C-alpha cells in the first residue's frame, strides 16, 4: 500500500525511497513500466527512509525517478498436488509452455526451523545396490547425505543413478532442484524422464515435481532457488503424512553466490575473500531439511570441492551437518576404477557392532586394515626392486590388489561411456564375497577375472573365458 | 571529381537532453546533468567519442570512454541518443576486418548492413534445445580419433605460452574449405575470430596467412587490439557472439574463438577499480565467474521448430608455469565440456602437437562421429592405455610386444603445420597401423612411409576412398582390398 | 610437533621418478604371473 | 519521526542536508520569504573582519563562540527559528560551510517559483532589437513558468551562428557543420 | 566527516524548538544484518542488555559519541527504524 | 597487374589533396564581412527554425 521511487542503481543493487510507509525487511517488491515481470527483495534501512535491495533478474533499461509498488509479504509461490510433472522459476512461474498451474494455496519461502522437542530418533538402514556404499558406508532413512567431489570425478552421473535405483521403487512423491548449473544437463533430465513413464503428459500420475535456476543468472535468483524447492517438499511432509524424497545438485553455489555482492552491501572480507556471514547463513537454511514426529525426507546433496582442496572454507563446514558422506578422488579415477570412491575417507553413522551386526562389521574393518597395510609396502618396493620381498609381503599385495578391483562395478546409466550392461548385487553376496577373499578361496586366478563384475559368480564365469580364448 | 560533389550533395537540428562534465581523469568522467537516462545507454560527446553509463548515482552519472581521453575537459557537452547499446549484424561482413563497434579497418569501404542486434542477451532455456548428434572436424589426426568434438558443445585450450595453441584454431579454419566449396547447404560452417589483447603485426601476419589459402571468403575478424581503450577490449567478446547468432537463429551453422579470454578479466579489472568498487582476490571484481558464464552458455544446438541451427565455441586460457590450480582458470575449467592439455616437456622431446591424451576428455562419448572411425580408433585406445602403464622405468612374451606396438603408435600421431587432412586417408594410415603392418620397420623411418604411402594412394586408387566417405563403414570388400594394397606397397616401398 | 611430519604413501603421492618408477615394476610383475595361472587352468579343466 | 516537505531542487551534501531541513521547517509556519531576507541579513552582518577573525580561529574555546554569536543574533532584530539554526551550526562546529547554506537555501527559494535559466551564444554582438525578438519567441517556447533569465554571451571563436540552451534541452546551429562535411572524407 | 547523527530528521526538530526522555528511551536510526544504531540511551552502561518494542533483546557494545550500536538476540525482521528502545538497568546473568 | 597498382595510387594521393584544398579554401574565403552578413541571413533562418521546432511541443 506504498509506493517509493529508484534513485540508485549500481550493478545488481538498488536503492528505493518511500514517503509514505516503509517496508519490513524480506518483503517482495514489483516495479512498474516494464514488459516483463521485475522483483526486488529488501536488505536493509539505511535510514532516512530509503532501503537498499537485491534484484531477480537484469537491471537494464532502469530510470531514476520509476514508480515501485510494495506487495506486503515475503515470495509467495504456488504449491499443492497440481505441481507434479511441471518446471517452475525462482518466483513461481511455468517455463515449460502449458498454461498456468491452477492450485489453491500459497507459501512464503521463509520461514523457521523445527524446535528441540520435536526431532526423532530413529535408524534402519537404506540398500542401494552398491557394493562400496553398501559395505564400507551405508546410508539411512529419513538422513541427510553428501556427495564430495571435485571437477570431472562423477558426481552427476551418481545421483542419476541414485535416482534410477531408489525413486521408481518409491511409494511417495520427489522434488528436484537445480542449483548454479549447466541448462544443457536440464534438458536431457527432462526428456529422460519422460520415456521412464514418471512424468506423464496426458495423464494425472506424475510423481516428480522441478525448479531449475541455472548458471546463466544474475547472482540475486541462483541465492533463493534453493528455498523454493525445499518449501514446496515441506508442503509433501506436513499436510500430507507422506514419505519424500529431495535431490539437491551443486548445494555450493549458494555460498558462491552470497559472495559477489557482499562487498556492494557495504562489508570487510572475511578470510579467503568469503563473507563474514558464512556459517550463520548456512545454518539457518541447512535445519529446515529434517525429518520430523509429522513426515519423514531423505534428501541427497551434491557439493562441490574447489581444486581438490578440502580444507576450504566452503566444504569445511558442511561436514557437521550430515550423517553419511562419500568423497571421490581423483587418484583412484585415473586408475579406471569407476565410480571412484576413496575406501579410506568415507564414513556413516549407523557403522555399529549393534545396528548392522558383527559379520558385517568385522569384514568391513579387515578390508580396510589390509588396505591401509597395503600403503606401506609401496615404499620399500620404491628402492629395493618387487623381487627381493619376503613370500608373505608378495601374498599381501597379491590380495590386496585383488580387493581394489572388486570395488568397480558398470552402471545403467552409462552404457554408452563403458558399453557394458549394468548390474545390482543384494547385499549378502557383497558380504560373502570379500569374506571369500579375504579368506583367500580365490589366490589361483589372474587379476582381471575381479574388474567390471557384478557377484562373485561372475569372475570364474569370466576366468573360464579368458582360459578358453588363450 | 564529381564523386565528391555528390557526397557533400547529400541537415536537420533538433533539441536534445544534456549533461555538463565535472570531472575526467584516466578515461572516467563524472557527468552532471542528465535525468531520463537508462543504465547500460550509449551517450555521446561533443567531439565524436562515445561512451556508456554503467554508475547512476543521486548527484551524478559515471561514464567510461571508447577511445582517447586527451580531448575531453571540464564543461563540456554530453547528449543521449536513447539507445542501448548494439552492433551491426548481417552476412555482409563476411570478408571484412572490423574493430570491437563494427567500424572497418581494412579499407575496403562502408559496409552495408540493414540490421542491428544488442549485445546483451540471454542464452535459449530448456524448451527450444536438442541433443548434440553432428559432427565437427578439425583435421588433427590426434584430436579427430580420441578427443572427438560435436556441433553445439565448448571446448577449452589450455597450456602454457609457446606451447601451440593458436595453431590449432588455424588449422581449423583452414580445413573447412572442402565443405563449403560444395553443393548441400547442411554440411557448411562459417566461422569468427576474435582477438584480445594481440599486437597488431600478429594479426596482419595471420590476415595474410589466411588469405594465401582462399579462406577469407568465409570469416570474419574481429580485433582489440593492445593499444585500445579498456572498454573495447572488455567488450569485444560479446559483440562478436552477438554476430554468431544471427546464423545460428537461421537454420545456419557456426563457429566462434576467443583468442586468450585471460586478458579480457584484466582490462574488467582496470575498469571497476577506477570506478571505486571495492576489490577482492588479487583485486579482482567481485564477480568474474558472472562475467565469463553468461558468455559461455549462449552455445547451443536448436530443434526443428527453431530452425536447426547451431553455434560452437573454442575459448583459450594460458597459464603460469603449468598451474593449472590458479584462480581464473578453475572458473573456466567447470564451465565447459572438456579441455585439451598441452605441455613444454612433450614440446621438446619431439612430440608435435603436444597433446597429453592422459587428461584431455570430451563429455560427448563420441554420441557424433563417424562409424568408420569407431572401429579402428576403439581399439588404438586400449593399446595406448596398456602402453602407458609400463613402459617408463626410470619378458618377450609381453612387455617387449607392448611397447614395440606403443613405440609404433605414438609416431603415427605426429603431424606438420597448415595441412589438415580428410577422414578416410586417416581411416586409412590409422588402419595400416593398428593391424600390425609396420611392426618390423625401425621406427626412425615411419614418417617417410606415411607420406609416400599417402601420396601414392591419393594417385592411384582414387576410387577407394569414395566408397568409404559415401558409405560411411567399412566392409568386407574394403577390408579385403586393403590387406592386398598394403602389402604390396611395403613390399615395393624398401628404398 | 612444529615441523613437518610424513606418513604413509607419500612417496606415491607425489609423481616424481620414484613413483612411475615403483608402478612400472609391479605391472610388470604381475604381468608375468596370469599367463602361469591360465595355463594351468586349461590344463586343470581339461584334464577332469 | 515526522514526515517533512521535499524541495523541489534537492540538492546534495552537508550543507545540501541543513537547507532542507530548514527549508522544511520553513514551510511550516509560512515563513519562507521572511527566513530569505534574514538570512540575506545574517551574510551581510557575518562579513565584518573582526567576527570573521573571531569564527576563523580553531584555538578559541567552543563556548565563547557559541555566547558571541547568540548575543549577537539576540540583539540584532530577529528572533525566528534562524537563531537556532545558527546556535545548532555552532555547537556543531559547521561554520565555515555558512555561505554555501545561504546560497543553496537562495537557489532553493528561486526554483520555487522557477525562472528556467537559459543562455545565448553567437560569434558577434546581435542588435537589441533581434534580441527583444529573440526574447519573444524564447518565451513561446517556455510555456508554462516563470520570467527566462537570459545570459548573453559573445564566443567568436565561432565562424558563426547561434547556440540555444533552454534547461536541459540543447540546439546547436554554428559552424560545426564544417566536421558533417569533413565526414565526406570517410565516406 | 557527517556524522551518523547529522541526518535531516534529527536537526529539524531541533531547529523547530522542542517531551522526549533521551536518558531512559531512545529510537532506531538503521537496522541490518543483527546490528542496530540506536540514537540516546546517555546513561547506559557498557556491556548492558536492553528492550526493543517487539520484545527481543540486546547488548550495549560501542558507546560512541553520538550513537550505540546493539547486537540483536534473534531475527531482523521485527525490527525496523523508528522503534523505541528502553533500559533495564542489569547485566546478563543466569539460574 | 604493376601498371595499374601505381595508376591506383597516383588516384589516391589526387583525391586527398583536392579535398584538403577544398576545406582549407572553405574556412580562407569566410571572411568577417561574409560572417556579418551570413549570420544576419542566419539570424532570420534560425528564428524561423526556433518558431517552427517551438511550434512543436
Ligand atoms: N605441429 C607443429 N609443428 C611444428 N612447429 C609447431 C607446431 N605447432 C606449433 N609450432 C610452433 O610452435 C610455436 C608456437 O606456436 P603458437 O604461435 O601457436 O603458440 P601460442 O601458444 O599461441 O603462443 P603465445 O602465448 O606466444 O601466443 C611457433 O613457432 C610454431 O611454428
Ligand atoms: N562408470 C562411470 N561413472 C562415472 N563417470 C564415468 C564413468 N565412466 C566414465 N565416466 C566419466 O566421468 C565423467 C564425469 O562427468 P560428470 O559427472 O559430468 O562430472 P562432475 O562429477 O564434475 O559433474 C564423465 O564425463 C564420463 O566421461
Ligand atoms: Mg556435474
Ligand atoms: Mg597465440
Amino acid at each position: 500500500a506504498a509506493t517509493g521511487r529508484i534513485v540508485a542503481v549500481i550493478g545488481a543493487v538498488v536503492d528505493v525511497q518511500f514517503d509514505e510507509g516503509l517496508p519490513p525487511i524480506l518483503n517482495a517488491l514489483e516495479v512498474q513500466g516494464r514488459e516483463t515481470r521485475l522483483v526486488l527483495e529488501v536488505a536493509q534501512h539505511l535510514g532516512e527512509s530509503t532501503v537498499r535491495t537485491i534484484a531477480m533478474d537484469g537491471t537494464e533499461g532502469l530510470v531514476r525517478g520509476q514508480k515501485v509498488l510494495d506487495s506486503g509479504a515475503p515470495i509467495k509461490i504456488p504449491v499443492g498436488p497440481e505441481t507434479l510433472g511441471r518446471i517452475m522459476n525462482v518466483i513461481g512461474e511455468p517455463i515449460d509452455e502449458r498454461g498456468p498451474i491452477k492450485t489453491k494455496q500459497f507459501a512464503a519461502i521463509h520461514a523457521e526451523a523445527p524446535e528441540f522437542m520435536e526431532m526423532s530418533v530413529e535408524q534402519e538402514i537404506l540398500v542401494t545396490g552398491i557394493k562400496v556404499v553398501d559395505l564400507l558406508a551405508p546410508y539411512a532413512k529419513g538422513g541427510k547425505i553428501g556427495l564430495f567431489g571435485g571437477a570431472g570425478v562423477g558426481k552427476t552421473v551418481l545421483i542419476m543413478e541414485l535416482i534410477n535405483n531408489v525413486a521408481k521403487a518409491h511409494g511417495g512423491y520427489s522434488v528436484f532442484a537445480g542449483v548454479g548449473e549447466r541448462t544443457r544437463e536440464g534438458n536431457d533430465l527432462y526428456h529422460e524422464m519422460i520415456e521412464s513413464g514418471v512424468i506423464n503428459l496426458k495423464d494425472a500420475t506424475s510423481k516428480v515435481a522441478l525448479v531449475y535456476g541455472q548458471m546463466n543468472e544474475p547472482p540475486g535468483a541462483r541465492a533463493r532457488v534453493a528455498l523454493t524447492g525445499l518449501t514446496v517438499a515441506e508442503y509433501f511432509r506436513d499436510q500430507e503424512g507422506q514419505d519424500v524424497l529431495l535431490f539437491i545438485d551443486n548445494i555450493f553455489r549458494f555460498t558462491q553466490a552470497g559472495s559477489e555482492v557482499s562487498a556492494l552491501l557495504g562489508r570487510i572480507p572475511s578470510a579467503v575473500g568469503y563473507q563474514p556471514t558464512l556459517a550463520t547463513d548456512m545454518g539457518t537454511m541447512q535445519e529446515r531439511i529434517t525429518t520430523t514426529k509429522k513426515g519423514s525426507i531423505t534428501s541427497v546433496q551434491a557439493i562441490y570441492v574447489p581444486a581438490d582442496d578440502l580444507t576450504d572454507p566452503a566444504p569445511a563446514t558442511t561436514f557437521a551437518h550430515l550423517d553419511a558422506t562419500t568423497v571421490l578422488s581423483r587418484a583412484i579415477a585415473e586408475l579406471g576404477i569407476y565410480p571412484a570412491v576413496d575406501p579410506l575417507d568415507s564414513t556413516s553413522r549407523i557403522m555399529d557392532p549393534n545396528i548392522v551386526g558383527s559379520e558385517h562389521y568385522d569384514v568391513a574393518r579387515g578390508v580396510q586394515k589390509i588396505l591401509q597395510d597395503y600403503k606401506s609396502l609401496q615404499d620399500i618396493i620404491a628402492i629395493l626392486g618387487m623381487d627381493e620381498l619376503s613370500e608373505e609381503d608378495k601374498l599381501t599385495v597379491s590380495r590386496a590388489r585383488k580387493i581394489q578391483r572388486f570395488l568397480s562395478q558398470p552402471f545403467q546409466v552409462a552404457e554408452v561411456f563403458t558399453g557394458h550392461l549394468g548390474k545390482l548385487v543384494p547385499l549378502k553376496e557383497t558380504i560373502k564375497g570379500f569374506q571369500q577373499i579375504l579368506a583367500g578361496e580365490y589366490d589361483h586366478l589372474p587379476e582381471q577375472a575381479f574388474y567390471m563384475v557384478g557377484p562373485i559368480e561372475e569372475a570364474v564365469a569370466k576366468a573360464d573365458k579368458l582360459a578358453e580364448e588363450h | 571529381s564529381s564523386i565528391l560533389e555528390e557526397r557533400i550533395l547529400g541537415t536537420s537540428v533538433d533539441l536534445e537532453e544534456t549533461g555538463r562534465v565535472l570531472s575526467i581523469g584516466d578515461g572516467i568522467a563524472r557527468v552532471h546533468g542528465l535525468r531520463n537516462v537508462q543504465a547500460e545507454e550509449m551517450v555521446e560527446f561533443s567531439s565524436g567519442l562515445k561512451g556508456m553509463s554503467l554508475n547512476l548515482e543521486p548527484d551524478n552519472v559515471g561514464v567510461v570512454v571508447f577511445g582517447n581521453d586527451k580531448l575531453i575537459k571540464e564543461g563540456d557537452i554530453v547528449k543521449r541518443t536513447g539507445a542501448i547499446v548494439d552492433v551491426p549484424v548481417g552476412e555482409e561482413l563476411l570478408g571484412r576486418v572490423v574493430d570491437a563497434l563494427g567500424n572497418a579497418i581494412d579499407g575496403k569501404g562502408p559496409i552495408g548492413s540493414k540490421t542491428r542486434r544488442r549485445v546483451g542477451l540471454k542464452a535459449p532455456g530448456i524448451i527450444p534445445r536438442i541433443s548434440v548428434r553432428e559432427p565437427m572436424q578439425t583435421g588433427i589426426k590426434a584430436v579427430d580419433s580420441l578427443v572427438p568434438i560435436g556441433r553445439g558443445q565448448r571446448e577449452l585450450i589450455i597450456g602454457d605460452r609457446q606451447t601451440g595453441k593458436t595453431s590449432i584454431a588455424i588449422d581449423t579454419i583452414i580445413n573447412q574449405k572442402r565443405f563449403n566449396d560444395g553443393t548441400d547447404e547442411k554440411k557448411k560452417l562459417y566461422c569468427i575470430y576474435v582477438a584480445i589483447g594481440q599486437k597488431r603485426s600478429t594479426v596482419a601476419q595471420l590476415v595474410k596467412r589466411l588469405t594465401d589459402a582462399d579462406a577469407m571468403k568465409y570469416t570474419i575478424v574481429v580485433s582489440a587490439t593492445a593499444s585500445d581503450a579498456a572498454p573495447l577490449q572488455y567488450l569485444a567478446p560479446y559483440s562478436g557472439c552477438s554476430m554468431g547468432e544471427y546464423f545460428r537463429d537461421n537454420g545456419k551453422h557456426a563457429l566462434i574463438i576467443y583468442d586468450d579470454l585471460s586478458k579480457q578479466a584484466v582490462a574488467y579489472r582496470q575498469m571497476s577499480l577506477l570506478l571505486r568498487r571495492p576489490p577482492g582476490r588479487e583485486a579482482y571484481p567481485g564477480d568474474v565467474f558472472y562475467l565469463h558464464s553468461r558468455l559461455l552458455e549462449r552455445a547451443a544446438k536448436m530443434n526443428d521448430a527453431f530452425g536447426g541451427g547451431s553455434l560452437t565455441a573454442l575459448p583459450v586460457i594460458e597459464t603460469q608455469a603449468g598451474d593449472v590450480s590458479a584462480y581464473i582458470p578453475t572458473n573456466v575449467i567447470s564451465i565447459t565440456d572438456g579441455q585439451i592439455f598441452l605441455e613444454t616437456e612433450l614440446f621438446y622431446k619431439g612430440i608435435r602437437p603436444a597433446i597429453n591424451v592422459g587428461l584431455s576428455v570430451s563429455r560427448v562419448g563420441s554420441a557424433a562421429q563417424t562409424r568408420a572411425m569407431k572401429q579402428v580408433a576403439g581399439t588404438m585406445k586400449l593399446e595406448l592405455a596398456q602402453y602407458r602403464e609400463v613402459a617408463a622405468f626410470a619378458l618377450d612374451a609381453a612387455t617387449q610386444q607392448l611397447l614395440s606396438r606403443g613405440v609404433r603408435l605414438t609416431e603415427l600421431l605426429k603431424q606438420g603445420q597448415y595441412a589438415p587432412m580428410a577422414i578416410e586417408e586417416q581411416v586409412a594410415v590409422i588402419y595400416a597401423g593398428v593391424r600390425g603392418y609396420l611392426d618390423k620397420l625401425e621406427p626412425s623411418k615411419i614418417t617417410k612411409f606415411e607420406n609416400a604411402f599417402l601420396s601414392h594412394v591419393i594417385s592411384q586408387h582414387q576410387a577407394l576412398l569414395g566408397k568409404i566417405r559415401a558409405d560411411g563403414k567399412i566392409s568386407e570388400e574394403t577390408d579385403a582390398k586393403l590387406k592386398e594394397i598394403v602389402t604390396n606397397f611395403l613390399a615395393g616401398f624398401e628404398a | 610437533p612444529e615441523g613437518v611430519r610424513s606418513g604413509a604413501g607419500a612417496v606415491r603421492d607425489a609423481g616424481g621418478a620414484f613413483g612411475k618408477k615403483e608402478q612400472a615394476d609391479e605391472e610388470r610383475y604381475f604381468r608375468a604371473r596370469a599367463r602361469e595361472q591360465l595355463a594351468a587352468l586349461k590344463k586343470h579343466h581339461e584334464n577332469e | 519521526f515526522a514526515k517533512l516537505v521535499r524541495p523541489p531542487v534537492q540538492i546534495y551534501g552537508i550543507e545540501g542536508r541543513y537547507a532542507t531541513a530548514l527549508y522544511s521547517a520553513a514551510s511550516k509556519q509560512n515563513k519562507l520569504e521572511q527566513v530569505e531576507k534574514e538570512l540575506l541579513r545574517v551574510a551581510q552582518i557575518l562579513k565584518e573582519p573582526k567576527v570573521a577573525a573571531s569564527i576563523m580561529n580553531p584555538y578559541v574555546k567552543r563556548s565563547i563562540k557559541v555566547k558571541s554569536l547568540s548575543d549577537m543574533t539576540a540583539k540584532e532584530k530577529f528572533s525566528p527559528l534562524t537563531s537556532n539554526l545558527i546556535n545548532l551550526l555552532a555547537e556543531n562546529g559547521r561554520l565555515s560551510s555558512t555561505p554555501g547554506v545561504i546560497s543553496a537555501f537562495s537557489t532553493m527559494m528561486s526554483v520555487h517559483r522557477g525562472e528556467v535559466p537559459c543562455s545565448v551564444t553567437t560569434a558577434s554582438p546581435l542588435d537589441e532589437a533581434t534580441l527583444t525578438e529573440l526574447k519573444t519567441v524564447l518565451k513561446s517556447f517556455l510555456s508554462k513558468g516563470q520570467i527566462l533569465k537570459l545570459e548573453v554571451k559573445v564566443d567568436p571563436s565561432i565562424m558563426g551562428g547561434m547556440i540555444v540552451r533552454i534547461g536541459e534541452k540543447y540546439v546547436d546551429m554554428s559552424a560545426k557543420t564544417k566536421i558533417q562535411k569533413l565526414s565526406r572524407a570517410m565516406r | 566527516k557527517t556524522g551518523t547523527a547529522e541526518v535531516s530528521s534529527i536537526l529539524e526538530e531541533r531547529i523547530l524548538g522542542a517531551s522526549v526522555d533521551l536518558e531512559e528511551t531512545g529510537r532506531v536510526l538503521s537496522i541490518g544484518d543483527g546490528i542496530a544504531r540506536v540514537h540516546g540511551l546517555r546513561n547506559v552502561q557498557a556491556e548492558e542488555m536492553v528492550e526493543f518494542s517487539s520484545g527481543l533483546k540486546g547488548m550495549s557494545l560501542n558507546l560512541e559519541p553520538d550513537n550505540v550500536g546493539v547486537v540483536v538476540f534473534g531475527n531482523d525482521k521485527l525490527i525496523k527504524e523508528g522503534d523505541i528502545v528502553k533500559r533495564t538497568g542489569a547485566i546478563v546473568d543466569v539460574p | 597487374d604493376y601498371h595499374i597498382s601505381v595508376q591506383n595510387m597516383m588516384r589516391q594521393k589526387e583525391q586527398e589533396h583536392m579535398i584538403r584544398w577544398v576545406e582549407k579554401h572553405v574556412v580562407q574565403s569566410i571572411s568577417a564581412q561574409q560572417e556579418k552578413e551570413t549570420i544576419a541571413k542566419c539570424i532570420a533562418d534560425l528564428k524561423l527554425l526556433a518558431k517552427k521546432a517551438q511550434a512543436q511541443p
